[PDB]
RNA sequence: GAGAACAGAAAUCUCCAGUAGAACAAAAGGGUAAAAGCCCCCUUGAUUUUGAUUUUCAGUGUGAAUACAAACCAUGAAAGU
RNA sequence: AAGCUCGUAUCAGUUUUAUGAGGUAAAGCGAAUGAUUAGAGGUUCCGGGGUCUUGACCUAUUCUCAAACUUUAAAUAUGUAAGAAGUCCUUGUUACUUAAUUGAACGUGGACAUUUGAAUGAAGAGCUUUUAGUGGGCCAUUUUUGGUAAGCAGAACUGGCGAUGCGGGAUGAACCGAACGUAGAGUUAAGGUGCCGGAAUACACGCUCAUCAGACACCACAAAAGGUGUUAGUUCAUCUAGACAGGAAUGAACUAGCCCUGAAAAUGGAUGGCGCUCAAGCGUGUUACCUAUACUCUACCGUCAGGGUUGAUAUGAUGCCCUGACGAGUAGGCAGG
RNA sequence: GGAAUACUGCCAGCUGGGACUGAGGACUGCGACGUAAGUCAAGGAUGCUGGCAUAAUGGUUAUAUGCCGCCCGUCUUGAAA
RNA sequence: GAAAUUGUUGAAAGGGAAGGGCAUUUGAUCAGACA
């Protein structure tokens, strides 16, 4: 769905012979705080012995970003599984927000590479600071000092079944 | 004692849908099912 | 659709009325029906459900069944309700001068109450001198010495009686009834 | 022609119509099986404990 | 054709532990059993008198005679839709005390003392055992322990 | 494994190591080491009466098996079996 | 079907807590048994050629395995217990038992009430008699045996069909949704919204052009191997110190998306049909909308259950009335007509 | 550093439009508004008004249109076959 | 003096069957209340 970004904060049950475990955090791309909980989990079994059943959640809070209004561009490293194989990738993406990248981060995974939402983690997500640290020329080409196109071939909406006049597409 | 008084409560379908094409997966997978959390209000107050 | 825990349109099982056509005996039901809807006395309420008893499940109380439950502490100076037969037995030779209320008395029954002192009431006579049950002792015949009980749960090493019309040497006694006869039930 | 040998199939769910039936537990259990010696001393025992209660 | 005998398809239950064969310990001669005792019957394999039959093993039952070398024990067994009582001649080798409710004793000892201590002064004694509740509230301090950052891992071989 | 005339890879004798890698009428699986194996001594309980119980099970029969009771015996210093 | 004894006593296709039982999945073989690859260091008056090699064991290592091997050992299932028939104090009986008023078993009397000994539920619980039909089954998910395989043959647990209509999968005994008294209104399920056809030729980011495109579980099939078709990605090298081709990036080896080659059957033909190409195709996201005999409220019919009402002067106390819940059905049973 | 807005939630805040339904039949109950008498939307619809009083509504029947509907009985795991 | 089956007359429908269910149009026909 719409994403947006928690900080989740967890620790192992405290005992006798432990008091006061370690606190972890991670940053997780979720619709809402339910699912947002569930990857907590879902990570965290995969470094640390430890589940939900033996542990608790500290707290639970959404990020937002810094500068929402401002042209950004994000570098991104994901790690999904094939239909054989498990392989390891890296993408750029010019966004105004870090959960907008990631939205079109998993469009752009499905559309090209079939790849479901269970099948990717997202391993970093950093918007780089400079010109010619870019890597991709599909994003490098918006780049150039006083970028300008045109829109050829306008389809106009018709909101009747016939027209009187054949249509332009002029622009 | 006080829970067993009242009557099992008969709840009509949610009146805007349940918002979701398939109900029988989890709520966390997309579905309908499990624990939503406070989630529940929206869904109870849509079938009262 | 619902997913029912227990059988739908179950009757009670119990029965409501007589099936008898007797009509004085349903004068008598409709006179403790309501005594037990207006008085919220027990015995009102037994005394209504034995009216609906069928015969097997009324099985006659005689006077010396009476008597010994005259000789209970306490229990001298009550009246005996019998809902069903009383019968009369020869068997014994002294009987108190006590009061019954049953349904039918037979006529020896009668007159040995009688000639002790006693007196023989109805059921309707009873509620108009105890309406509730006042001093009152409900006895009740024995079920279980019915004939037809003794070939209930018939079985390997039950011990019940079987179905047969000729009892003698040569009918089931072979084997199946002495180990000399390939085995013993 | 040959037909099916064996199954378990709907026998579990014909046993939970009316079955499923815990044993009726009673005081004084039957003495069946009981040690003879032991069943022939407590039944003086009895005898004996009878005739002091009465005689009090 | 197929095989039905006594002892059919024991091979593994009534094996002997490893490291643990040869006689019996005299700890197993030694314990008295009285009628009413709750008992779980475990066959021993090496001897062969007394044993009880493979479905009894691991059951529990209680003691209903008492004999020289043996005991009686009552299994309720379930036999199409009912439970049928089953009476069992065991020696002692296979048999021993049960723990299903010899702690259960303690605690109705403990009701007892609680009970009479609380008598003179308090009410609502609540000798009720319940399920586990869910957490209060708490607060974690960060001193000393500031959180540290997770992030999920790239996939390697390492073969 | 190390030794002793004939004597040799296998005859008999001695020592050391040896958890059973042997043996226990038979098929296989369990079980067993001052033994359930091997040798020796003594014996007939592989006996008498009639019930209860476990397995197959309808909780019928048959086969087999378990624990006692009342007798009479065997064995052992004895407990016991 | 007939009831009977009683009126929440006690029970449960469930969880929890405490305490048992098991030898399957997995795992193990420099652990036993049995298989099994390769060297290395040692050993002979005890294999054989030759005066030094191949075998045989010994010791330390190494690669790989087991339905009828195993030290270890789950998950799911499974036994028992959570009180009044209980606990404690005192002391009566016996022919049993003890060296012994020692013990065993059963009792008299006293003390402890339902936060009385975890959770949840309980159209009440317990009990008896009698008799119908049936004793050819089949299917789906998971476990699983024989067989190359089968819409094949045979088992395990559960759910279904048979015995069952209704909405969806065009069509179908078994799949999905949901189970049915007669009606009204509202809302939904699975599945759908270019036209057939009720409902957005909706919104959004990409991918695909096929001279045999593709289009939705069960399901009505396609593989190995290939393509400088196009898209994204991984690793290394060259290139500001001018590479590649003959003045800006390029080269090589690989990975996987869609498409294409591989791809041959007989009457004419079927993503259901028409037709569709920045789709009306494929992957994914957000909303609106359409409609089942299902859900919610109301009325009416019947069934069952719990109740009210005999007081004459007006007719059915098998009457009249109040309250709640329920309604599929072959073989078959009973009841009222 | 001071605000705004978005998002989510709450109100025993107010108010407009549309559809279906009117079961019951003296009184009895619980409340509200009122100094009082009384009133009320409080244990189920009343008030006002028009046309027509007959084939107008409606029933029956034939036909037309939209969608739907395979031949009953029988054996069978399975029948329109 | 029934049915199968048939003639005449009258009415209606009919593009490779006929018949049926729900709803309404059209034609024909008909009871009830005018308190
Ligand atoms: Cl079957
Ligand atoms: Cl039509
Ligand atoms: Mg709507
Ligand atoms: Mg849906
Ligand atoms: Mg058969
Ligand atoms: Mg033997
Ligand atoms: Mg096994
Ligand atoms: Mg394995
Ligand atoms: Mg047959
Ligand atoms: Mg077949
Ligand atoms: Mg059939
Ligand atoms: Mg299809
Ligand atoms: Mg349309
Ligand atoms: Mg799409
Ligand atoms: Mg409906
Ligand atoms: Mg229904
Ligand atoms: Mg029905
Ligand atoms: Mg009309
Ligand atoms: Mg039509
Ligand atoms: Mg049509
Ligand atoms: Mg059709
Ligand atoms: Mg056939
Ligand atoms: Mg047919
Ligand atoms: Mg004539
Ligand atoms: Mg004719």
């Amino acid at each position: 769905a719409h994403f947006k970004e928690y900080q989740v904060i967890g620790r192992r049950l405290p005992t006798e012979s432990v008091p006061e475990p370690k606190l972890f955090r991670m940053r997780i791309f979720a619709s809402n705080e339910v699912i947002a909980k569930s990857r907590y989990w879902y990570f965290l079994q995969k470094l640390h012995k430890v589940k939900k059943a033996s542990g608790e959640i500290v707290s639970i809070n959404q990020i937002n970003e810094a500068h929402p209004t401002k042209v950004k561009n994000f570098g991104v490293w994901v790690r999904y599984d094939s239909r054989s194989g498990t392989h390891n990738m890296y993408k750029e993406i010019r966004d105004v927000s870090r959960v907008a990248a990631v939205e079109t981060l998993y469009q752009d995974m499905a559309a090209r590479h079939r790849a479901r939402f269970r099948s990717i983690h997202i391993l970093k997500v950093a918007e780089i600071e400079k010109t010619a640290d870019v890597k991709r020329q599909y994003v490098k080409q918006f780049l150039t000092k006083d970028l300008k196109f045109p829109l050829p071939h306008r389809v106009q909406k018709s909101t009747k079944t016939f027209s009187y006049k054949r249509p332009s597409t002029f622009y | 004692q006080a829970n067993n008084f009242l009557w099992p409560f008969k709840l009509s379908n949610p009146s805007g849908g349940w918002g979701v094409p398939r109900k029988f997966k989890h709520f966390i997978q997309g579905g309908s099912f499990g624990n939503r959390e406070e989630f529940i209000n929206k869904l109870v107050k849509s079938m009262n | 659709g619902i997913d029912h825990t227990s059988k739908q349109h179950k009757r009670s099982g119990h029965r409501t009325a007589p099936k008898s056509d007797n009509v004085y005996l349903k004068l008598l039901v409709k006179l403790y029906t309501f005594l037990a809807r207006r008085t919220d006395a027990p015995f009102n309420k037994v005394v209504l459900k034995a009216l609906f008893l069928s015969k097997i499940n009324r099985p006659p109380v005689s006077v010396s069944r009476i008597a010994r439950a005259l000789k209970q502490e306490g229990a001298a100076n009550k009246t005996v309700v019998v809902v069903g037969t009383v019968t009369d037995d020869a068997r014994i030779f002294e009987f108190p001068k006590t009061t019954v209320a049953a349904l039918r008395f037979t006529a020896g029954a009668r007159a040995k109450i009688v000639k002790a002192g006693g007196e023989c009431i109805t059921l309707d006579q009873l509620a108009v001198r105890a309406p509730k049950g006042q001093n009152t002792l409900i006895l009740r015949g024995p079920r279980n010495s019915r004939e037809a009980v003794r070939h209930f749960g018939m079985g390997p090493h039950k011990g019940k009686a079987p179905r047969i019309l000729s009892t003698g040497r040569k009918f089931e006694r072979a084997r199946g009834r002495r180990r000399s006869k390939g085995f013993k039930v | 022609a040959k037909s099916k040998n064996h199954t378990a199939h709907n026998q579990t769910r014909k046993a939970h119509r009316n079955g499923i039936k815990k044993p009726k537990t009673y005081k004084y259990p039957s003495l069946k099986g009981v040690d003879p010696k032991f069943r022939r001393n407590h039944k003086h025992a009895l005898h004996g404990t009878a005739k002091a209660l009465a005689a009090a | 054709g197929k095989s039905h005998g006594y002892r059919s398809r024991t091979r593994y239950m009534f094996q002997r532990d490893f490291r643990k064969h040869g006689a019996v310990h005299l700890s197993t001669y030694l314990k008295v059993y009285k009628v009413g005792d709750i008992v779980d019957i475990k066959a021993n394999g090496s001897i062969q008198k007394g044993m009880p039959h493979k479905f009894y093993q691991g059951k529990t039952g209680v003691v209903y005679n008492v004999t020289k070398s043996s005991v009686g024990v009552i299994i309720n067994k379930m036999v199409g839709n009912r439970y049928l009582e089953k009476r069992l001649n065991l020696r002692v080798e296979h048999i021993k005390h049960s723990k299903c409710r010899q702690e259960f004793l303690e605690r109705v000892k403990a009701n007892a003392a609680k009970r009479a201590e609380a008598k003179a002064q308090g009410v609502a004694v609540q000798l009720k055992r319940q399920p586990a509740q869910p957490r209060e509230s708490r607060i974690v301090s960060t001193e000393g322990n500031v959180p540290q950052t997770l992030a999920p891992v790239p996939y390697e071989t390492f073969i």
